[PDB]
DNA sequence: ATTTTTTTTTTTT
């Protein structure tokens, strides 16, 4: 029940004269670094905000709330007006040699080159028809053409079916029958992209309730939102009277600022230079244990790798893990598995998955769905299995290709599947009955062929027998957190996961290297483990590749030490580790 | 505007709406003010016939018309009142002899009549649409054409596509935000079986639902309906006849509410001082019933949940069952009855405990069955079950997999989900060797496995034999129970002496007493003070040193510190057992004799 | 007709290999172009997409 | 899409 038109005039003057000084640096028109930003031509996609217009009225702050239709249009058409200065150069070719006024007169979305979004399930109610709500992806799918208006008559839609005409509904065609056919003119049709895709978070779905999930996004929005990312999307039924347009995708998780690799932290990065606070901040929950959270944000480091010869190097840290006592090894799978950006989680079985990738398994129907599972999609990252012990027998040969990288091939359908293995592991298992006697040896105690316990680069069992006075630490410090609700006091000034994972990114491209200093060196200390333990062949087994671990480790560190220059402290810590590895069975 | 007699229908309504009935308990600040919209004013046909019984009657052979009615008389008071609940101009219905789902013969039609039974097929939102709310960008003019069908009136537009093109050929389009829609929901009803006849298959019914009434329960539920009549289609000019009854309100009925004002909390304040009430708490689950029910206090209070600040949370929740057989299969029962939705389930079964596997191998229609889960309605419930000794180990893993998580995450091709829980769950039992229970050995006379130690929460002892000197105090109490059982101690009155020597009264022994403190009691958080830390260390620290030793090492299996986790939030269920803002010294003695009935 | 069930698996041939088309009812995957012998405009259809076969006239089982 | 069927694999003590 507003006016349609003077409200044009008004956002003319909301749109000239856009120069708010809020902040020293913009005496200068803001949309009218815009408007002249559209002359860039650079932008073809505009962007629109509350606090804009919280300042300049009221009304349309919320008159346009509730339609967000066709005050767009008249957006589209007024801007469009405006000249303060492929499709494009074609119709100069068609209008070249060129009633000259009744003629089939271009819409202005003919002429597109420049849109506009705009900015602020079980919850949404049934009321909100027109309204430009938010909510916070499942079976994603691909992008193809969507037509805006076919050519030269122009029939638009806004449906999503269609018909073609036939004639013309022109003059030409009209009472005289001198007249010819009429075909689209590609060359000249005016098209757009397309992507389509379905379901809720189920941390607000009801107890006795089931998660249910449609979202249809056109032209330049397509292809931000990947399967399976936590979302933020910014009403229109769709033609007895029986889904959803959107312009953002926002995650405050899983996201470009958020995500690591997809300068802001200058100024603490000046402040902060270490390698030790990380474990204070890494996972406070638990009291000691500093190797153990230090070989683990080794395996966050990363930053080892060379393609020489064809051929790769195996450049992400493998870890397995057996024991089984009052460990928790429960808290730090899942404490990885939430701040590793690109997560995963698997049991040693559960259900549909069974801790593992895909597979061809029954008579149920006919589809060939080769189910892409965790270890599938864990890739550039981690999938971080628990009690791979009581995994399977059979499924030991899948680990055992998927080991080098990036190679799992299933022969079973009659197609030579890859799904490129890059993931790190994390193995977690117990000792079998009784708990890790340590009289009976490995592989005497458990029962795992030596092919997969080999090819860990390192192996950690963790245990604590009685102390009288240890335990007691034990207590009072996990006290402290419930008593309390923060677990370190006055030591260290721990950090937030989102600042952590942002050092951390400052981590993985900086392609370290190693003086020839320590090519003899490294090799003369390696000589140590083929003499010392190769001396009994009661003792274990050593890898080819297993001097090229600790390699590995010591050049993934200077990632976080950056300048270019493992010294022989960034291989003394290599060797430390690897030491701190083994020796602790005999005391 | 029909026949005129409409309108003094609307008045006759309107004669409701003026004097101590209106003035006192009706609407305006009953409902308005406290700002909830929910139109509708309930309605009770007595005070109809009262009044008008001839409008009593009005409704109940002919619904079609009464009702535009019914809503312009309201929208007129209301707007007479409050301009504030006036700008929502519609039909805004309102609440208002029950006969069986079989027992419905050509008519009641016209009535708005009630019949019973059960929810099941509750289907899929729809919206519906109003009207039209046109506006030409060349004459700009907001004009409008409303629509309608049966379901609400006799009265049907040309119900069609979107109009265009009809005014001139002018720049004519449409508008949302301003074509308002209704939802609309649809299902069917069952009678309640336990009545039905072996020699005939029971008859369904089917119904339709509109706006505010949309589904707070689920299919598979009983609740009394109330409903009209219409049947809109043909008969062979066309195709044969199928009705629906329709036009309704709600109730539910197999609930509790619980007469509970701020006074029964003034109830469970009034014993808090009553220290060991824990006593009568106790022989609160075990009338019928030697042993344990304080310990299976806590299961029944669920537990308590914590989390790290910038950080993640723990499953809260404790799981228990042990001996020789002949209480087990009647005792569980006890909770199967009395705290809220906790479900036992087979014992030896699938299909219903987390597994969907798309199974839809008959009619094959739209949904693939991703729902058939029996333990996620256990999310803050109590289960029990039996066939543990037998259970599979498919799910002994899954099992596994819950006490460490306590969530459920499949991808078997519905959809790669994970849903909260935080349950609990018991057992059964069966030794294949009977009455050998530690001269052989403590354990593994029992055909069980090992990895469950630290996942349940604890271990304690059930033992048997018929006796010389018990012999005849078990013919005794026998006989005790088989009396006390009895009247004076129909076809079977009041049962007394010996709840008489015991000073107790069964209106302070009693289920709405008991569950006094549970509802708030559910509902504190009672944090520790000073004191447990040091204690519990000292002591745990001799439970993980000397419980292992002294011809009871054999029955020290489960010594882990993921008891300790257990060690203290049962003394917290304890703690929400009597509202003390904190917990004690005395709560400490409390809690470990737990430890001294485990074989002390 | 005269050719036929004078035959059994297993035999070696000079048939007539005269190879003609199918004249189609419907097609499945047969996207090629779609149109029809429709006259013009001034003042459901069918569709063509074949298969190939073969046809025979003469044999010699050797 | 379901009805009336059959094997060829999928994975085994
Ligand atoms: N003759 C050789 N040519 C190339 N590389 C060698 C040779 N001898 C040893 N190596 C090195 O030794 C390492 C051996 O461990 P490796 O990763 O090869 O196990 P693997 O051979 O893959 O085990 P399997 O072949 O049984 O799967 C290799 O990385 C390889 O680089
Ligand atoms: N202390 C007791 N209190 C109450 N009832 C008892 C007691 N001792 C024995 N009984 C009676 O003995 C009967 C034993 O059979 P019961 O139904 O308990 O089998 P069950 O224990 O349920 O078997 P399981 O526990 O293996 O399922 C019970 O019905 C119970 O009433
Ligand atoms: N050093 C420690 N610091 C803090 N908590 C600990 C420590 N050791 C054990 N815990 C306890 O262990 C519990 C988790 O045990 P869990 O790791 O699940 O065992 P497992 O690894 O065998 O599954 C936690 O509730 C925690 O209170």
């Amino acid at each position: 029940r507003r006016d349609y038109a003077q409200d044009r005039e008004s956002i003319k003057t909301f749109l000239s004269e856009f120069c708010k000084c809020d902040d020293d640096g913009k005496k200068e028109f803001v949309y009218g670094s815009q408007l002249v930003k559209l002359a860039h031509r650079e932008q073809v996609l505009i962007t629109i905000d509350l606090d804009d217009l919280a300042e300049f009225n009221e009304s349309l702050a919320e008159a346009v709330v509730d339609n967000c239709r066709r005050y767009t249009s008249i957006f589209s058409d007024v801007i469009a007006e405006l000249l303060p200065s492929a499709l494009d150069v074609y119709i100069e070719h068609r209008l070249m040699m060129e009633q000259r006024d009744e003629r089939n007169s271009f819409p202005s979305e003919l002429m597109k080159r420049f849109e506009v979004g705009f900015k602020p399930i079980r919850e949404v109610k049934a009321q909100h028809i027109g309204k430009l709500v938010t909510v916070r992806v499942t079976r994603c799918t691909e992008v193809k053409p969507m037509m805006v208006v076919a050519t030269e008559t122009y029939q638009p839609v806004n449906s999503l079916s269609f018909t073609p005409v036939h004639d013309c509904p022109s003059d030409d065609c009209r009472v005289n029958k001198a007249g010819g056919r009429l075909y689209l003119q590609t060359r000249g049709s005016k098209f757009v992209k397309f992507q389509e895709v379905k379901q809720e978070h189920s941390d607000q779905v009801p107890v006795g309730h089931i998660p249910r999930s449609t979202i249809m996004c056109r032209g330049e929005v397509t292809r931000m939102a990947q399967p399976g990312d936590h979302i933020v999307v910014s009403f229109l039924p769709l033609m007895g009277l029986l889904f959803l347009q959107a312009h953002r995708i926002i995650c405050i998780n899983k996201n470009d600022e958020i995500s690591d690799k997809d300068p802001e932290e200058l100024e603490e990065l000046a402040q902060d230079d270490f390698y030790e606070r990380l474990a204070t901040s890494l996972a406070p929950e638990i009291y000691g244990h500093l190797d153990v959270k230090k070989a683990l944000l080794l395996l966050l480091v990363g930053g080892v790798d060379k393609r020489p010869d064809g051929m790769k190097i195996r450049g992400n840290i493998n870890i397995c893990l057996m024991g089984d006592p009052g460990v928790a090894k429960s808290q730090l799978l899942g404490y990885i598995s939430r701040l590793a950006v690109r997560s995963q989680y698997t049991t040693g079985r559960g259900s549909s998955g069974v801790g593992l990738t895909a597979a061809v398994m029954d008579p149920l129907t006919g589809e060939m769905t080769l189910e892409g599972g965790a270890l599938v999609l864990a890739d550039q990252g981690v999938c971080c299995i628990d009690e791979f012990d009581k995994m399977a027998d059979q499924d030991r040969t899948a680990i055992h290709e998927v080991m080098e990288q990036q190679t799992i091939s299933i022969a079973k359908a009659g197609i030579m599947t890859t799904l490129n293995a890059r993931v790190s592991i994390l193995a977690a298992a117990n000792p079998a009955f009784g708990r890790y006697n340590p009289r009976r040896t490995v592989e005497q105690n458990i029962q795992l062929p030596a092919a997969l316990l080999s090819r860990f680069d390192l192996l950690w069992l963790i245990q604590d027998k009685p102390d009288r006075d240890n335990d007691l630490r034990l207590a009072k410090h996990i006290t402290y957190v419930h008593s309390h609700s923060k677990q370190p006091p006055t030591r260290v000034k721990a950090l937030d996961m989102n600042l952590m994972r942002r050092y951390i990114n400052l981590c993985k491209r900086k392609n370290p290297t190693i003086p020839d200093e320590l090519t003899d060196y490294i090799v003369g200390a390696y000589v140590e483990l083929r003499r010392e333990a190769r001396n009994q062949k009661d003792m274990t087994f050593t890898s080819a590749r297993n001097l090229l671990g600790i390699l590995r480790l010591s050049t993934a560190l200077a990632r976080l030490r950056l300048s270019d220059s493992v010294e022989k402290d960034d291989v003394a810590e290599a060797l430390r580790l690897l030491e701190m590895s083994k020796d602790s069975l005999n005391q | 505007e029909g026949e005129q007699f409409i309108k003094d229908i609307q008045r006759e309504y309107v004669d409701f709406l003026d004097d101590e009935e209106d003035q006192g308990i009706y609407a305006g600040h009953v409902k308005d003010m406290i700002a909830e919209k929910s139109k509708r004013l309930i309605v009770n046909v007595n005070d109809l016939k009262r009044k008008n019984p001839q409008r009593a009657l009005g409704l109940l052979s002919n619904a079609a018309d009464e009702q535009l009615a019914f809503g312009r008389a309201l929208k007129e008071y209301a707007s007479t009142v409050d301009p504030g609940y006036a700008k929502m101009h519609e039909d805004l219905f309102v609440g208002f002899r029950h006969v069986t789902p079989r027992s419905l013969t050509s008519i009641y039609l016209g009535n708005m009549v009630c019949v019973e039974g059960i929810v099941t097929k509750v289907s899929l939102i729809r919206p519906k649409v109003v009207r039209s709310v046109h506006y030409c960008p060349n004459t700009r003019k907001v004009m409008e054409r409303k629509y309608t069908d049966l379901t609400s009136f006799e009265a049907v537009p040309s119900g069609a596509a979107y109009p265009t093109k009809d005014e001139d050929g002018n720049l004519l389009e449409t508008e949302y935000g301003l074509s308002v829609y209704k939802d609309h929901q649809t299902l069917t009803i069952q009678e309640m079986p336990e009545k039905a006849p072996a020699g005939q298959l029971p008859r369904s019914v089917d119904i339709v639902c509109d706006d505010d009434l949309v589904d707070r329960c689920k299919p598979g539920d009983r609740v009394q309906i109330v409903g009209s009549y219409r049947c809109l289609p043909g008969k062979r000019g066309s195709g044969t006849f199928r009705t629906v009854l329709l036009a309704n309100n709600i109730s539910l009925l197999s609930k509790e509410s619980l007469d509970i004002s701020r006074e029964d909390i003034m109830l469970c304040k009034k014993l808090a001082k009553n220290n060991d009430i824990f006593e009568l708490l106790s022989k609160s689950l075990a009338p019928s019933i030697g042993h344990v029910k304080q310990a299976i206090l806590c299961l029944l209070l669920g537990g308590v949940e914590k989390i790290l600040p910038n950080g993640t949370r723990l499953r809260g929740d404790i799981n228990v069952l042990l001996g020789d057989p002949s209480a087990k299969s009647q005792l569980l029962r006890y909770v199967l009855n009395t705290a809220p939705r906790a479900i036992p389930t087979t014992g030896r079964g699938s299909s219903g405990v987390g597994l969907t596997a798309a199974v839809t191998t008959d009619q094959e229609t739209g949904e693939r069955r991703l729902e058939a889960g029996a333990m996620v309605l256990a999310d803050r419930g109590v289960v029990c079950i039996d066939e543990f000794d037998k259970m599979s180990d498919i799910d002994r893993t899954a099992i596994h997999e819950v006490m460490e998580q306590g969530r459920v995450t499949i991808s078997k091709a519905g959809i790669h989900a994970s849903l909260n829980a935080r349950c609990s769950v018991l057992a059964a039992a069966n030794p294949v060797y009977g009455r050998y229970d530690q001269y052989k050995t403590p354990m593994e006379n029992i055909g069980l496995q090992d990895s469950l130690l630290s996942r349940f929460d604890l271990l304690f002892v059930m033992l048997d034999v018929i006796d010389s000197d018990v012999d005849q105090m078990i013919s005794d109490h026998v006989v005790r129970m088989h009396r006390y059982r009895n009247p004076k101690e129909y076809e079977k009155y009041d049962a007394l002496l010996h709840g008489k020597s015991r000073q107790r009264h069964e209106k302070i022994l009693s289920v709405e007493f008991m569950r006094k403190y549970i509802h708030i009691a559910k509902c504190m958080k009672p944090k520790l003070g000073e004191q447990a830390c040091e204690a519990i260390a000292n002591e745990y620290s001799r439970l993980r040193s000397q419980e292992a030793v002294e011809t009871d090492v054999a029955r020290t299996q489960p010594i882990t510190a993921r008891t300790l986790e257990t060690l203290i939030r049962l003394s917290t269920a304890h703690a929400r057992a009597r509202m003390s803002k904190s917990v004690t010294i005395d709560d400490a003695h409390a809690a470990i004799e737990l430890v001294q009935f485990a074989y002390f | 007709s005269e050719l036929v069930e004078t035959v059994q698996a297993g035999d070696r041939y000079d048939f007539t290999g005269t190879l003609i088309v199918v004249p189609d009812v419907s097609v499945l995957a047969g996207v090629g172009t779609r149109a029809e012998n429709s006259s013009r405009h001034k003042p459901g259809m069918r569709e063509l997409n074949y298969r190939m076969a073969f046809l025979a006239c003469s044999v010699q089982a050797t």
